[PDB]
């Protein structure tokens, strides 16, 4: 079982640098060429350059010349990218994968967030207005991803859509809908549960009917 | 007269242009193949090496490549330059045939090479003419036998001299031209094809260098090397009398 | 420096269905390679020089071409293939990518469940006014949303989320947010979001008065 | 002359060895060592690449040598044509001229069949108009010659002298337009030293045609009227090398 | 902590032929090539051929061409090599040994033996005849090799040689000297323990003066 | 095809000496290597690429050389030290080999301890007769010995063994076995073995009477 540990998300400013990593296991390390990739949100794959782990030769896609240093530590078998002067661009994710040909073996991936942006809780707003009715949660305002949006503590699972998060000027805002049978509501309360781990914020919200 | 100059021109002209419609229409769509074939012992080696990059494999190919262009062989005795070789490339220049297979490298090779050629092709000329008497007198003269019989059998001696002619050519074309096609062809392992191109390439002094015969010796066949040597003089001559002969049908027409 | 088109870049197949995705190069390559993506994780090979399937693959997946142009194909459609395939290629340095082909579930077409919300009290106080609509599991995917206020159409300050295609009745959805300042908000009277889809001629309103 | 033959044959003989030895004085030392560097290169490959076994790596590069052989080119994966009309044109120029580069190879047996007939009628055929452009060359140098002749006798230099003065400046002016002028033209032309463009002149209008060094073959170039041009200048050239050989000869006779 | 572990020794008849393995572990098989070498008693080192076990490439020294096939399994990572026609010159040491230029770890070795002998337990004869003395063990007419040779059940190390066997029409014959200071014997006994492994035979003989 | 050369075959070297070998090629050769070879086990890379040391092994050993002309030194002789060393090539296909060379501690010079053993009546009961002869812990190696039956030589049914250097005192033994018929042994009745050594120019000679 051949396999490509990444390592975990990185988030830094606009200018800094950032080295990540890529840790082999059920090969020999330095018998394949290692490549890295890059993939900004859900968009083509674009080849950064690659390593050879035997002989540390390296050559860079042109695009990524100046950007992207590759290395390898052959004792711990692990590869490294580090990108220089990161700009807002660079957000994305990034693979290591194997293959002088084609790539047969890619890692997990790894996010690289660049942003200026501050640690900021969410502003969490209710949205309130047939047999069935829709309620909904308006999350705004933070930094960074990810926010968990669960309904009456999770015990509201059905339902429920989320949506996608999308940047407005340097923050984040998302809402969630959850569909109910009118005769839950408002006879039975119906809370959003907002959760931002990065600010240790949690946030429970009540829908009440327009007055 | 200068007004048929200008007419001989126009046609010679003619005969390029219809020239190159046909080469360009027998060639370009192979222009490509030893491209193709490179890429694909590229990628064909790099399926089986694994440790090997494409950009890697590039410059091994890069480095080979320089050292193939300054004369370096694949081995798996083949100096170029050696007494022998060396012997034979001299040949090549004051022959004219100059076929090239092997380059100069050195502005010194250059330099010499001009002299060497300027003093050697002019006094080869003469050895040629020569030769073409002598080999030519040797053809007449058993033809000359043959020729007792054409006209005892009442042929017209204009016509005996004809078919002379036609016997002093066909005779030659036997010894210089089939001849050799059919030794090359088991020598070499070219085809009959490839035998006679080389051949005539040859002997035209054309020497592309596609081909070439006697460059180096072969072992468990010693008298190939000199003959060809031997036959190339000889070849020569007898091409030149025909072309002479030719020449000089042609200008008085 | 190769160039792979894949189009188009989004297709739809009913289980059972016979699909087939084209990749067309710029310039001839002696071999394509593709890879198969499902949301959330790395690509994985699929199939690679041209015809030869990967270690996983079912064999209902076929790969086929030369020159200019290849094509990857499913002879029968099923549920588990809903995924992005990337072709690349790498008979010149260096490798390249064609930027996917999105292959979604076909269904029967829905309409959109819309609902429109009002700026919470909350959020009026903070000074923001953001108008929320909600277009809840329809298909196929191609929708329009129009935003009115007093009846005239405004199009700035407006933004919009899709979710993916839902993995059990395989809707999409999608909210429209328009996002205002307080005063803008209260100048205005009645707000009114439109959609347009396929499943009628006339678009489905929902309106709201400020009072 | 038996005997002359016998004695020409040895000296031919002579000059070939002792070119023999002098090209392999000058050359082998660079091939020598452009054997070792092949060498080094795979001593190196195989230290990078443990996946390799020397003698898979030798089949690797007699494949490329092979392919390169065959004119592909190391720098690129894969626009400009060897064989577009202007180029063709150029190849059948030189066949019929017998000078026979050979840069770009016939990979056709419909290419080496056509080749050898379209020479058996177009070097005859060139020869003609060969001879033909050395008289009417020689013919207008000659005239031309007259006039400031006329100022040599009147300034009371004797008659014998001033036809060898006029033959310095024949040749001279000749070598000035045919050999001079064209090195120079080439030199800035192909990014050829001079020493090199002389060379590649003088094997040239020597029909020897080694292939080494081509003009115009060059594929940056944006060059079209360039090559066939360059044969206009072939053309006068050969004849004036040829018309004025002849003259010399008949001179000596 | 690269490693090549080859099979064990093994002895045939003359005309067969024979099959021997290399597993490697502490890297990757696929890498790198392997090589094989023989080595006739104690002299020179003669390279046999290469396999490359990742594309199944193999060359072979001319002297061995027809006589020796390389082989690889790629999933238990192991390397083989057959021997074919076998006469007694075949009968050597050979190795399994890795590399493409330098041959950088190698095998323990495996032992070949081509005979037509059967197995057969040696007989023991005792040596009997200063402040030293000197006795000995022949042990005479065994097949195959090898034997061990201990003195008083391994009480008596020092002053031990065994010298090595030779052939002696188509079985083995040695001797084991032991010396001892002549206060010990006889005063006390001295016995020399013999045991020959493949015929299952451990004998003692005590040795008694003449 | 290339041939290497290591001449002498043998040679000898006291502990802190200065030993050299040396291997001329036949042609020349951009690399040699060398391997340690102790008798019972598989040759060990010692030196590789003319010059470099194998993780195993001590300062004292350095290599040299270029051409057609390589060397292996050890600075100052140790007791561990003794062995076979072999070059070895492979700047052409195929790889080759010296012949070794045989490197041996030298020592004081010890004269033979011999000892003489006549056939035991176990063995003379089966037909059988072997005469043993010990030479015991001598240096140098070179020696000689001759049987004699009845005052007269006899040189035919000995076979001889020599063991390897000593790993404790360095030095070496030999037997020799005569082996007749015990026909032939009765007929006779004084049987001498007769060494000669360089520690003396007289024979040592040890024998018996069957009596
Ligand atoms: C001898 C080959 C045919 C052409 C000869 C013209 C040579 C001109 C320069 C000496
Ligand atoms: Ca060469
Ligand atoms: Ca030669
Ligand atoms: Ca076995
Ligand atoms: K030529
Ligand atoms: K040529
Ligand atoms: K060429
Ligand atoms: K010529
Ligand atoms: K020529």
């Amino acid at each position: 079982e051949v396999q490509l540990q990444q390592s975990g998300p990185e988030l830094v400013k606009p200018g800094a640098s950032m080295k990540t990593s890529c840790k082999v296991s059920g090969y020999s390390f330095t018998g394949y060429i290692m490549n890295w990739v890059k993939q900004r949100h859900g968009k083509n794959l674009e080849w950064i350059g690659l390593i050879n782990p035997n002989t540390g030769y390296t050559t860079y896609n042109q695009k990524f010349k100046g950007k992207a240093t590759l290395t390898v530590d052959k004792s711990s078998s692990t590869a490294y990218m580090e990108l220089l002067s990161l700009t807002s661009e660079d957000s994305a994710i990034y693979y290591c994968t194997r293959g002088n040909y084609v790539f047969d073996y890619w890692g997990q991936g790894t996010t690289l967030t660049v942003s200026s942006a501050k640690t900021t809780p969410p502003s969490v707003y209710p949205l309130a207005p047939n047999s069935m009715v829709t309620l909904g949660c308006l999350v705004k305002g933070y930094f960074p991803e990810p926010v968990t949006v669960t309904w009456n503590s999770g015990s509201l699972s059905s339902g429920v859509h989320t949506f996608p998060a999308v940047l407005q000027s340097d923050l984040y805002t998302l809402s969630s809908s959850v569909t109910v049978p009118s005769s839950s509501w408002p006879s039975e309360t119906v809370t959003c549960n907002v959760a931002h781990p990065a600010s240790s914020t949690k946030v429970d919200k009540k829908i009440v009917p327009r007055d | 007269r200068s007004t048929t100059l200008l007419a001989l021109l126009a046609l010679v002209l003619l005969y390029l242009v219809s020239g190159a419609l046909v080469f360009r229409a027998l060639e370009q769509p192979h222009e490509q193949q030893a491209q193709r074939e490179l890429g694909e012992v590229r990628e064909k080696f790099l399926r089986a090496h694994p440790c090997v990059s494409d950009q890697e494999l590039g410059l091994l190919i890069k480095e080979v490549a320089d050292a193939l262009g300054g004369g370096a062989d694949p081995e798996t005795s083949h100096s170029a330059w050696d007494l022998g070789s060396a012997f034979f490339f001299s040949g090549t220049i004051i022959t004219t045939i100059g076929y090239g297979n092997v380059a100069l490298r050195t502005d010194a090779g250059r330099l010499f090479c001009i002299f060497y050629a300027l003093v050697g092709i002019p006094l080869f000329g003469i050895l040629l003419a020569g030769v073409g008497d002598r080999l030519g007198s040797s053809l007449r003269h058993g033809i000359g036998h043959i020729e007792a019989i054409f006209l005892k059998w009442h042929v017209p001696p204009e016509l005996v001299r004809v078919l002379s002619a036609m016997l002093f050519l066909l005779i030659g074309c036997l010894l210089f031209v089939l001849t050799p096609t059919f030794v090359f062809c088991y020598m070499e392992d070219w085809s009959k094809l490839e035998a006679i191109y080389f051949v005539i390439v040859t002997l035209t002094t054309v020497g592309f260098g596609d081909y070439v015969a006697g460059a180096d010796p072969r072992q468990d066949s010693p008298a190939y090397q000199p003959l060809v040597w031997f036959w190339i003089l000889l070849g020569l001559a007898y091409f030149a009398s025909v072309l002479t002969t030719i020449g000089n049908w042609l200008r008085v027409v | 420096q190769i160039v792979l088109t894949q189009s188009p870049a989004i297709m739809s197949a009913s289980p059972g269905e016979k699909v087939t995705m084209t990749c067309s190069a710029s310039s001839s390559v002696s071999y394509m390679h593709w890879y198969q993506q499902k949301s959330g994780t790395s690509p994985k090979r699929w199939i690679y020089d041209t015809s030869k399937l990967a270690s996983g693959v079912p064999a209902r997946f076929s790969g086929s071409g030369s020159g200019t142009s290849y094509s990857l194909t499913i002879s029968s459609m099923e549920a588990e293939d809903a995924a992005t395939y990337y072709c690349q290629q790498w008979s010149n340095s260096p490798p390249t990518f064609g930027a996917g082909a999105k292959l979604e579930l076909k269904r029967a077409d829905a309409a959109p469940t819309v609902s429109i919300f009002p700026p919470s009290s909350e959020q009026l106080t903070s000074g923001g006014a953001s108008v929320v609509c909600f277009l809840n599991n329809f298909y196929p995917k191609d929708i329009n949303v129009k935003w009115k206020i007093d009846g005239s159409e405004r199009q700035n300050g407006v933004l919009n989320s899709w979710t993916d295609q839902d993995s059990k009745d395989s809707t999409y959805s999608m909210s429209s947010t328009l996002t205002l300042t307080k005063d803008e908000y209260e100048r205005h009277n009645s707000y009114t979001c439109e959609a347009t889809h396929k499943t009628s001629t006339s678009p489905i309103v929902k309106s709201f008065n400020r009072n």
